[PDB]
């Protein structure tokens, strides 16, 4: 409701003024699909704030520790494999 | 009205998906599936669900279509569709529209709409629980086990998405 | 299969305008599935030339249910033999008849009549007795 | 010697051949051993030991 | 069918109660044709490879035979076990349900009158 | 000598399918080492024209060059 | 059954139709299979969330994570044939006829 | 590709079924399935051809598509049950849902089209690997549902893979095609009696296995794509044609040959279920198979066909892979008739 | 161990083994031009690996005991009696043609598989990619007719496709009238009556068809025989350039794995030489090809694979 | 009359001139992922509606 007429509002005040204004006068590839299978990557962590309060936060440490040497495995191969270094 | 706005929101939901169902131009389909991206989380999110549901706009939306958009922009041929040009696409807009407008038709007046499941046709608040759920969120706390209880899931998906990186090199290459 | 329900339920021979209808109703269906399966995989022209190829297949298809159930009907409570298999012999080769003269060959009418005429003898044999084509799971 | 190169297989490889039969020999040995006691567990179990 | 019965130790090649099966001879006609098959797992080995048939590298032909009879010999146990299984499971039920199988009547062909239909 | 089948048998096994039909009688057969043939170029060389529109040429220089969409 | 799931049910539907009948366009086709887990998403998130099956929160961001990397497979291929045939139309994809 | 990157490719759609097999969580058997897809398509690419990429193309589209159906039938049974375990399914449409998802990922019914043209496409090499390893897992969910199936739903879907399978066969010219049409027709056989007694399924698919590697490596040996092809290594190497010939009879089905063992127990096992009619269009049907078997066999070994100067040169030098398990493959899909009492082990 | 797989993992890397001295150099030419001898001084002078002509018989020479074996089981084709009448009924011409190809493509892959393992730069006379300027020239004269040409071109695209142009290419460009000059004192009975025009065809062939289809690939650089007894010349514009324009020097250590796999398997290279087209002239017939077969089985050696044969002194044979 | 024109084409050359017909239709495809898909969506409209698999 609140969140819903805010942006209602926000959206009838870019539409009012923009009528005022209308009225009144592979390596591009690579780079998409590289950052498309991090950010997956990346959405697994984010819950991290609360999992790092459960109460076998040890076996969270091997695993969320897990997903980061990972992100940084993933990299590592992209990199010596070319990779980031885009085609050029 | 303000009740239904879960209904509200899952029609806009479904005709939505009639915008890119219809295939049209691939810059225009993905903003159709962009709006319904957009609604189908405030369905979530009116159901609860607020980390699941800002996903859909972060990973998906934010995500997956933004390279998806991304792809049609270099790629497809120099003359792009608007929404009309093939009568086809109208076509199938309009077709999309008839399956919606027939089945909502049915669900409000005589409730008993058996298509495929069997599905009564009341209001969407008729089927939320009751009850406290203390100090802690139940979404929150239940994907926040990925590191207490996810076990066997991180290990695997974790291993294929290195997998999906290698793939898509290996791919890419061009031998 | 409320459609198949119909020519079971019909007593053969008795009702022959109840077995004529609901025979080439089957017919009639199945000319659709094969139509609408032969406009997927070799697509024609126009639709102009979908809806031709439907409409010739759906006329043999109903045309062969509408003469099978016919003359199966009239033939039984004519000869008084609402069991014997003859009265479905006949109406295989009716239709197998009907399918010669509706692709205008004598040499494929004399094959369908052979094989509808086995098989819808076939088709009545497991009526009378207990054939099963799809047995459930018994052991 | 007829062929130029040495061939592949020329060479008798002694350690892959030896290999083969040690693996023949034990793989005897304890189907030997395996039989006795199985039949003597079976001798034993069964009531008649 | 198996699969679930009363006790099914997962991924366990030889259950304990095979222990009580007698074990198959090692004259066994079953065993032995494992044999004869790795004999002509060698002949055709020696064949693909363009070798002198029978005698090339006799080494790899026992090896095949000993393999062979060794992976069979663990076969049979495990297939008379299984075999020794299916009925006994089935030997216990039929005194579980009596009236389920109803035992016929002395009835000696005396008295059956089975028709005689002349021949011509 | 026992008869052995010729040219003429052979090449009945040798057509695209075993059963001619006029839908199929154009169906070349597969290329032997299974590369299909490479098309022409499919290139994106777009010569771009720098020049008299932008201070980033100074002003007046107009230059041609084509590129791989960065790589001139 | 609330008619919100038979919104998303249909919403399936209507991608599935939309995936195996094809237009011009692979792009459209890869379209319609997101829409396929999307409505997958919402429709695993709803019965997920009413029931209050905490462990079973696992499976939404397990779902699309793994179907987003049907994405990072389908979308190399449409490049290749891009590349190749020119434009990723189906009609092109057609050398293996036999 | 590089060795140690094509073996992790190789191996991780190993792992991919290997947990299918051992999952009992419904989800996590889709995650199989997605590994199983994720690495077989760069396989498939291996040698990067347009007939490749098609190939993959086409095989990925067919096998992602059955894979989402798979998950609204999860979904579905979820909705009605809130069951995340493999058991009998607790709601109809979901059943039905399943079986054709399932279907499409082995592929028996219509949805078969891109079984020959995916395999045409890609290498020989990757071509066992996909008609033998890719079929695995789809038949571990289905023998362990089983119980659940609609018999009406599957043994339809039985017969319109061997028949499409017996006739479309006949038409074939590349080897990898006919192979394809012959997997479509053996995955019939077991897919029919699967509702009866899963025994038997895997009976077949073990026979079925053990008969494709040795036609697909023997292929390999002769290194011939096409019957023409094919028919000339009758000079070069007259052993692997006429080992290529006792493999297409036991392929074909022929007593005493190991193509005896699945249909004459599954021939058996629906005769105990009073299916009767069933189990004889099969058979019956089953000869269209053996025609094209015996039109490879009467232009491989049984009749010599023309050869080309050039291949004199071919005598002079010999092979070099070693084709492992090749002889031990042939005897084991040949002389295992007798050891028919050995099902029992399976059960 | 051989370079199997696993060789590349634990070890053997081929990109280390290649130096700048590592060409592909072929010298090519006209008919007696000097190109087998300029290629030799070539490949003494950089101490590189000189392949002599890959005749009809090479590929006997690369196997067995190195003997030339009989004309019909090496062959079936003496270039002799090509020269002496080309238009013979019995298909000499294109017989000879299609297995001298096959001579150079495993004459082409032994230098490669050289290359690749030592390191070395090799050397040999004509090439894979120039053989066709003898069949076009014996299409021109009417020594054949279309349907070889067809075979031949198509074996070019289905063989020379996986083989890169080489670095740099020798054309020692003799004129026809002076190849004349030297051929009346040759006496080989078969090669005097070649006809003017046919070595005509050899050599305009060779102008606009093998430079222009070279050039763009490598290096095309071009003497007479005037700079063949000049070879310290025609070395240094070798050291002079860079070897560029060419597939070679961009290849990573994968490319030369594969290559590699190709060249190593003899038969593999050779398995698109014998396309199941059927071409009359060089189609053997089933009793023929069955008894010649026959006849290359009794020959000693080839009856078994190689170390395996006791027939000419093979002992352990029984445990091998 | 009897034996090799009759007899033979009534049992063996019919058989075989209906396999061939038929191992014509299904063998001659078109390549096409939009007719293929599209008879997979008529299969999956008539298992879920026609064939009464459902029910
Ligand atoms: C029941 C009875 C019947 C079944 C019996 C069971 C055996 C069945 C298979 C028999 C053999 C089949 C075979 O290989 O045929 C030759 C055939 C052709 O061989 P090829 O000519 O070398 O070509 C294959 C590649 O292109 C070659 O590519 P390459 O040149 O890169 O060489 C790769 C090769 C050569 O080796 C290397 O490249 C070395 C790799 C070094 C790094 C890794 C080191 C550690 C490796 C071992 C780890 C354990 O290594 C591998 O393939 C490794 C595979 C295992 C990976 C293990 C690690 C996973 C983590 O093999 C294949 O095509 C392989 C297909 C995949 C395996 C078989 C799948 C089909 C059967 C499945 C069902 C089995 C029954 C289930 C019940
Ligand atoms: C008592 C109950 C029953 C009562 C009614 C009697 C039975 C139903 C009616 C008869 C059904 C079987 C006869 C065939 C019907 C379909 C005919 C058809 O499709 O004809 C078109 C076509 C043949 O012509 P075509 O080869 O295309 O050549 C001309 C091209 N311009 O077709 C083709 O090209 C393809 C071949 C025909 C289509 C495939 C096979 C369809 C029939 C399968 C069995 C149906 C059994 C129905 C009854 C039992 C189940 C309810
Ligand atoms: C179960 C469905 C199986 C579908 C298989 C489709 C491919 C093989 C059959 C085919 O291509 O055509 C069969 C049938 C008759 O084809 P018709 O319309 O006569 O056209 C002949 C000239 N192309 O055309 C069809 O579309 C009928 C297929 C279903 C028959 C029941
Ligand atoms: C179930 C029914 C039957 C099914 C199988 C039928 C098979 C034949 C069907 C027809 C096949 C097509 C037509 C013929 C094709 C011939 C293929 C071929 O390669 O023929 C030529 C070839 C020449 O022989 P070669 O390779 O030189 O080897 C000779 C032996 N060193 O020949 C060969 O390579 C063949 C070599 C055969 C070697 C046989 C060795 C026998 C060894 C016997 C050992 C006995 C031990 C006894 C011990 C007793 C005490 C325990
Ligand atoms: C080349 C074509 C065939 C040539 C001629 C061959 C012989 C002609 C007859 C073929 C018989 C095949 C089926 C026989 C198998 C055993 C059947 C048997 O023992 O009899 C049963 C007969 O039952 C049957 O229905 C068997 C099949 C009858 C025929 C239908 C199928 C066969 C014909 C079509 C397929 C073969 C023709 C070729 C088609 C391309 C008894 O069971 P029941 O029906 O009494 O069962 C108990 C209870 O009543 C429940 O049913
Ligand atoms: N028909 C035919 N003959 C060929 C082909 N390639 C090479 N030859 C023959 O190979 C033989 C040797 O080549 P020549 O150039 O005469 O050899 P040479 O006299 O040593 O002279 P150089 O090559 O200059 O050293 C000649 O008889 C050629 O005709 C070919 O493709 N076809």
């Amino acid at each position: 409701m609140n969140i819903m007429l805010t942006l209602l509002t926000n959206v009838t005040l870019a539409s009012l003024l923009v009528l005022i204004a209308f009225w009144l006068p592979m390596k591009f590839f690579l780079v998409a699909i590289t950052f498309l299978l991090f950010d997956l990557e990346i959405a697994l962590l984010l819950p991290l704030p609360w999992a790092s309060q459960t109460n076998n936060l040890k076996t969270m440490l091997t695993m969320a520790l897990f997903l980061l040497i990972l992100l940084a495995a993933s990299l590592a191969y992209e990199w010596t494999q070319k990779g980031l270094e885009w085609a050029e | 009205m303000t009740m239904y706005i879960a209904f509200i929101l899952s029609t806009i939901f479904v005709i939505g998906f009639v915008g890119f169902s219809s295939k049209p131009s691939p810059i225009y389909g993905g903003l159709g599936l962009i709006v319904s991206g957009g609604v189908g989380c405030g369905i979530v999110l009116n159901f609860g669900g607020s980390f699941l549901g800002l996903m859909v706009f972060l990973i998906y939306l934010g995500g997956m279509l933004v390279v998806f958009g991304y792809t049609t922009a270099m790629a497809t041929e120099m003359y792009p569709e608007v929404w009309v040009s093939n009568k086809t696409v109208f076509g199938a807009f309009v077709s999309g529209l008839m399956m919606e407008f027939c089945m909502v038709y049915y669900a409000l007046k005589e409730e008993e709409v058996e298509i495929i499941f069997k599905f009564n046709g009341l209001g969407d608040w008729v089927i939320y629980d009751t009850g406290d759920s203390g100090f802690f969120s139940e979404e929150a706390m239940g994907i926040a086990a990925l590191y207490s209880y996810g076990t066997w899931l991180v290990i695997v998906t974790g291993w294929s998405l290195l997998i999906g990186v290698v793939v898509i090199m290996e791919i890419t290459r061009g031998n | 299969k409320t459609l198949l329900h119909k020519y079971s339920d019909i007593p053969e021979g008795t009702e022959c305008h109840r077995k004529a209808y609901a025979s080439t109703s089957i017919g009639g269906a199945t000319g659709l599935i094969v139509s609408a399966y032969s406009i997927a995989l070799k697509p024609p022209a126009s639709f102009l030339e979908g809806v031709a190829r439907t409409g010739r297949y759906t006329f043999t298809s109903a045309a062969i249910g509408a003469i099978f159930g016919l003359t199966s009907c009239i033939s039984a409570q004519v000869r008084e033999k609402p069991d014997d298999p003859l009265n479905y012999f006949i109406g295989g080769c009716a239709g197998g008849l009907t399918l010669g003269a509706r692709t205008r060959s004598y040499g494929i009418g004399a094959a369908a009549c052979a094989y509808m005429g086995l098989t819808a003898a076939l088709v009545k044999m497991g009526q009378l007795e207990g054939w099963q084509v799809f047995a459930e799971p018994k052991v | 010697k007829f062929y130029i190169r040495e061939p592949p297989h020329g060479s008798p490889d002694w350690l892959k051949v030896g290999l083969t039969l040690g693996t023949s020999v034990f793989l005897w040995i304890y189907l030997i051993k395996q039989h006795k006691e199985d039949v003597l567990e079976y001798k034993r179990r069964n009531g008649l030991e | 069918m198996m699969s679930g019965r009363p006790g099914r130790v997962p991924l366990q090649f030889l259950p304990n109660e095979a222990r009580s099966l007698p074990p198959p001879k090692l004259t066994d006609p079953r065993l032995v044709y494992m044999g004869f098959l790795g004999y002509c797992s060698g002949l055709i080995d020696n064949a693909i490879r363009r070798r002198p048939v029978v005698s090339a590298g006799l080494h790899r032909q026992l090896l095949y035979v000993t393999s062979f009879v060794f992976f069979g010999y663990y076969l049979l146990k495990r297939q008379d076990y299984m075999y020794a299984l299916r009925d006994h499971d089935m030997f216990a039920y039929v005194k579980s349900h009596p009236e389920d199988f109803p035992e016929k009547d002395k009835k000696t062909y005396g008295e059956i009158l089975e028709e005689f239909h002349p021949v011509r | 000598r026992q008869w052995q089948p010729d040219v003429e048998w052979a090449e009945q096994f040798g057509g695209a399918v075993m059963y001619p039909t006029k839908e199929t009688a154009h169906w070349k057969p597969p290329p032997w080492n299974d590369v299909d043939p490479p098309k022409d170029t499919l290139v994106s060389n777009l010569t771009l024209n720098f020049g008299p529109q932008h201070p980033a040429a100074h002003g007046v220089l107009r230059l041609v060059m084509e590129l791989s969409g960065e790589m001139v | 059954m609330p008619l919100v799931y038979m919104n998303i049910i249909m919403a399936f539907a209507i991608a599935l139709a939309g995936l195996l009948m094809y237009r011009s366009h692979l792009m459209s086709s890869l379209l319609c299979l997101e829409g396929m887990m999307l409505s997958l998403f919402i429709m695993s998130t709803l019965i997920i969330l009413n029931t209050h099956f905490t462990l079973a929160n696992m499976m939404p961001i397990i779902l699309l994570v793994f179907a987003a990397c049907e994405a990072a497979l389908g979308l190399s291929l449409l490049v290749m044939v891009s590349n190749t045939y020119g434009t990723d139309y189906v009609q092109n994809l057609n050398l293996l006829q036999c | 590709m590089n060795p140690i990157i094509y073996t992790t490719l190789i191996m991780t759609v190993m792992s991919g079924t290997m947990l299918v097999m051992i999952s009992s969580h419904w989800l996590l058997i889709w995650i199989g399935f997605e590994m199983n897809l994720l690495a077989m398509i760069p396989v498939l690419m291996k040698n990067f051809n347009p007939r490749a990429t098609e190939a993959a193309t086409k095989y990925f589209l067919t096998q992602a598509t059955a894979s989402m159906m798979l998950m609204m039938a999860i979904i579905i049974n979820l909705l009605y049950s809130g069951q995340w375990t493999i058991t009998k399914m607790f709601n109809p449409v979901a059943m039905t849902m399943m079986t054709m998802a399932l279907a499409m990922k082995l592929g028996l019914s219509p949805f078969h089209f891109w079984v020959p043209e995916v395999t045409q496409g890609i290498s020989l090499q990757a071509g066992l690997l996909l008609l033998t390893w890719q079929k695995l897992a789809p038949l571990s969910v289905l023998c362990q549902i089983s119980q659940s199936i609609n018999p009406n739903l599957m043994l339809t879907m039985a017969m319109l893979s061997i028949l499409i399978g017996g006739w479309g066969g006949l038409n074939q010219t590349q080897l990898r095609k006919i192979m394809a049409y012959s997997s479509i027709a053996h995955m019939g056989w077991m897919t029919a009696v699967l509702p009866y007694n899963t025994t038997m399924t895997i009976l077949n698919l073990l026979i079925y296995i053990t008969m494709t590697l040795a036609m697909f490596m023997l292929l390999i040996h002769s290194s011939a794509t096409t019957t023409l092809s094919l028919s000339h290594t009758w000079n070069k190497m007259p052993v692997i044609t006429s080992l290529m010939m006792v493999t297409l009879l036991s392929m074909g089905g022929l007593p005493p040959l190991s193509g005896f063992m699945p249909k004459w127990m599954i021939i058996q096992e629906m005769t105990k279920n009073e299916s009767i009619i069933m189990p004889t269009l099969m058979a019956m049907t089953a000869l269209l198979n053996l025609y094209f078997y015996m039109r490879l066999a009467y232009s491989s070994s049984l009749t010599m066909f023309p050869s080309t100067n050039n291949m004199k040169m071919k005598w002079q030098f010999e092979h070099t892979k070693q084709m492992k398990l090749l002889p031990t493959m042939i005897v084991l899909s040949t002389l295992v008739l007798p050891m028919t009492p050995a099902l029992s082990s399976l059960n | 161990l051989q370079y199997g797989p696993l060789a590349f993992v634990l070890g053997e890397r081929t990109t280390r083994k290649l130096t700048e001295t590592s060409k592909v150099i072929t010298v090519d030419g006209n008919i007696c031009s000097g190109k087998g001898r300029l290629a030799r001084e070539i490949a003494e002078k950089l101490g590189l690996r000189h392949f002599p002509e890959a005749g009809i018989h090479y590929a006997d020479s690369t196997t067995g005991d190195g003997k030339p074996l009989d004309v019909q089981l090496s062959g079936n084709c003496s270039l002799e009696k090509f020269y002496d009448d080309p238009k013979s009924n019995d298909g000499n011409s294109y017989r000879l043609q299609s297995w001298l190809y096959a001579s150079r493509l495993l004459q082409y892959a032994d230098a490669l598989e050289h290359l690749l393992s030592t390191g070395q730069g090799v050397v040999l006379e004509r090439s894979i990619y120039s053989d066709f300027v003898f069949l076009e020239a014996m299409y021109r004269q009417g020594f054949i007719r279309k349907q070889c040409v067809e075979h031949y071109n198509e074996v070019k695209k289905v063989t020379a496709c996986e083989y890169l142009p080489p670095h740099v290419v020798v054309y020692v460009d003799v004129p026809v009238p002076e190849i004349q000059s030297r051929i009346q004192k040759k006496g080989n009975p078969h090669e005097m009556k070649i006809t003017a025009a046919y070595l005509q065809d050899i050599e305009n062939a060779y102008k606009k068809t093998f430079l222009p289809e070279m050039s763009e690939k490598c290096e095309v650089l071009q003497y007479s025989a005037r700079e063949a007894e000049d070879a310290e010349k025609v070395v240094e514009d070798i050291e002079y350039l860079k070897c560029d324009k060419g597939p070679w020097p961009d290849q990573d250590d994968r490319t030369f794995h594969r290559l590699r796999m190709l060249v190593q398997n003899k038969l593999e290279v050779l398995n698109y030489t014998t396309i199941p087209v059927y071409l009359p002239e060089i189609t053997i017939g089933a009793h023929q090809s069955d008894r010649v077969f026959q006849k290359f089985t009794e020959l000693p050696g080839r009856k078994y694979s190689p170390g395996y044969n006791e027939d000419v002194g093979d002992k352990w044979i029984w445990l091998k | 009359l009897l034996d090799l024109i009759w007899l033979e084409t009534i049992l063996p050359k019919t058989t075989s001139f209906i396999q061939m017909k038929m191992s014509i239709m299904v063998s001659n495809q078109k390549g096409l992922i939009k007719l293929y898909f599209l008879s997979f969506l008529i299969t999956i409209m008539i298992s879920m509606t026609l064939f009464n698999y459902h029910e």
